[PDB]
């Protein structure tokens, strides 16, 4: 399960390898590119990102195996989530990910963000019968969205 | 593994007021639980979402609840046709966990 | 109208199988999931099983677990049960349940339901 | 069946310690932390203490600052507060208070609270 | 740390009366500010989270307004029963700050 | 939180005006400013934005060089200074602040003055 | 940059509904919102990131849109929803209003 992260101009790399029995080793590498927008508060837009990171590296360590089969086009992420930089507020995360041969893949989590540190996975889960939208409203939230597209290749 | 216990499953009444029914989980659910109302000859009709508020066509004879792992109902005044069996219902994840239920009778 | 109709059931033997099915009505199953739910005589209800929109998050009860299948037909707003090595206890009225919470505009409906004895 | 209860109160001449806690039931103190909330017979509330589930977030009142330490207790779901150094200023109820936000709306709840008095 | 205050520490209002009761912040508190209510001998409730919606349990009579800085809490058709301390408090953060309270009175 | 507007009234053509917006109910340290006009008839236009300290002074394209932008010392207020004003210059002026976070948006639409050429 | 809206002024009875656009000349990975002004008072905004409805607006209002192009929606026009409607871009420091619309009943 070794990971490893890259970045350089708002662009970043995440990688997932595995030793096969067959005493060979592949690994899974993506690829995507983000935006950070000045008007809106970077402690949200930083949590966003490293959200994403996190998110995908649990959806890379389920399916391993699914994605060493999907060599080839780059597949379509994406994410709806409640985000705020507050530690007494749970924050809910959604992430989606459809592949070029109709494949989806869906994770969803719950997260508590610590402003100056790294985000903290929770115990808690998301209520699959409820609506986000719903949520937002109930407990006061912006709903964020972003879409990523990431280059999912094998080692050859 | 969420595991719902309740209050006596016969409540005897008389027409008059504050009859109640609690509800507990085993594990922290927050608000996330319902209530039921069946007869014998037809499938049940929900009262109550999260545990707080009311579906529409309900009398105003009505409770609210109690959070995380404790739940009431109360009836403010019983009628002859609000005799029922009454369910608790937790909703928190895929599938569903119901409790034994009670009876409330005249 | 929304409307859910149960169809099969009545009187089997002991093991064999028999299949159940739900038909879907008035609405289009594109989102979330159905469920079904056991009403025993002499008991309270209890929950069986559910099969999610996409088909891939499917749950089982403790009780039936290993026994029964859930599945879908791609072409209809239908779901199947297929009950299997039947036994005492199994007898019960199965009813097909949707419930969708939509904020304000929350759903909660039942079928008529269908008997199924052992015997 | 959500409660927090307070004890340990009472008159303490100037100086000298007093040990407080928050008994608690109904819960499990596992992801959210607790507050010591108090107010003197005249004024209104003053926030004294907070202090996180196993966590290193301690924060304090300028006011009390170094002459309180909060500590869980590792064996319930009960928190510890100790003061010392106490001054004719420390007249007090102290209460236990918790709170925390959800998908499901707000979760606040308060204890009866109890009495600490300086000569 | 942020400091709370509230411009009215008392008012006087006949049955009926629309009261307003603002609160202000120091630096910047988002839309973070709570609403607590007090009766005399008993522990303080919660009354309005995220500086705006009601918790249930609470009459519609009630409403939250205001942002970032400056707050405020408006009772429509004031009845007897409405009669308490009214608490502003502050939740960015670890820990909690809380206002010097207004109280509403009876004539 | 409110925005006001000194200045403006008739002036000749090629004549200079200084304009600025002032506030009172924040301190403008954390998010940037923008001027808007409106002409007679005619929709909103972007003409600048100003940052707290060092600042990305971008101007509108269109009438570019002809004016500056910047923010005095305290007393919370931005200033533009405008020269070889035309007559396709006229139009109400406003303030305008924009910046997003979880909890939603803070616009503040101010209330200007008008400028005749 | 440069925002373009094709509706232009529109005409309609109380009640129906209306729907106005917006194009952006590149992709603007939506960032963008919506203002609403009537005359002799200042702009104010309606939605924002052309997804989410602003505080204190009646739920008939709502809008969504690709990178390239997007709408905005009334339900149903009351008496009260008569205004200037405009398309602005959130991409960068500075920013741009395209060519607004206009909505008027009869």
């Amino acid at each position: 399960k070794k990971f490893s992260v890259e970045e350089e101009n708002n662009k970043v790399t995440l990688t997932l390898c595995k030793e096969k029995t067959d005493g060979t080793v592949t690994c899974l590498t993506v690829e995507w590119e983000y935006e950070v927008n000045p008007n809106v508060d970077p402690n949200d837009q930083k949590a966003f990102k490293e959200i994403t990171i996190l998110s995908l590296k649990e959806m890379l360590g389920k399916n391993f195996e699914e994605f060493v089969k999907l060599n080839g086009k780059k597949l379509k992420v994406s994410i709806k989530a409640t985000i705020t930089s507050n530690p007494n507020v749970d924050n809910e995360v959604r992430l989606k990910v459809k592949s070029e041969d109709g494949k989806i893949f869906e994770l969803c989590d719950m997260y508590r963000c610590d402003p100056d540190e790294p985000c903290i996975k929770t115990p808690r889960k998301c209520n699959p019968n409820v609506d986000l939208e719903t949520i937002a409203k109930r407990t006061g939230s912006r709903v964020v969205e972003e879409e990523f597209t990431m280059n999912l290749k094998v080692e050859k | 593994d969420i595991q719902m216990t309740q209050s006596p499953s016969t409540l005897s009444a008389s027409v008059g007021d504050r009859v109640t029914i609690t509800c507990r989980a085993s594990q922290f659910i927050s608000r996330w639980l319902a209530w039921y109302q069946q007869k014998p000859g037809k499938a049940p009709k929900l009262l109550i979402y999260k545990a707080s508020s009311l579906e529409s066509g309900v009398p105003s004879r009505f409770s609210g609840s109690g959070s995380e792992t404790h739940f009431t109902l109360t009836i403010s005044s019983l009628q002859p046709d609000d005799v029922a069996t009454y369910y608790c219902q937790e909703y928190t994840s895929y599938g569903r966990t119901f409790g034994q239920g009670t009876k409330v009778e005249i | 109208q929304v409307k859910l109709v149960e169809s099969g059931g009545g009187v089997v033997q002991p093991g064999r199988s028999l299949r159940l099915s739900c038909e879907a009505s008035g609405f289009i199953f594109s989102t979330y999931g159905m469920h079904w739910v056991r009403q025993a005589p002499g008991k309270g209800l209890e929950w069986v099983a559910v099969i999610w929109f996409d088909g891939s998050n499917i749950y089982y009860a403790d009780s039936v677990k290993g026994r029964f299948t859930i599945s879908r037909d791609n072409s209809k707003n239908t779901v199947f049960m297929q009950m299997d090595s039947l036994r005492a206890e199994d007898t019960a009225v199965y009813y097909c349940h949707r419930n969708f919470y939509d904020g304000s505009g929350p759903f909660d409906y039942w079928g008529q339901g269908t008997l199924v004895t052992v015997s």
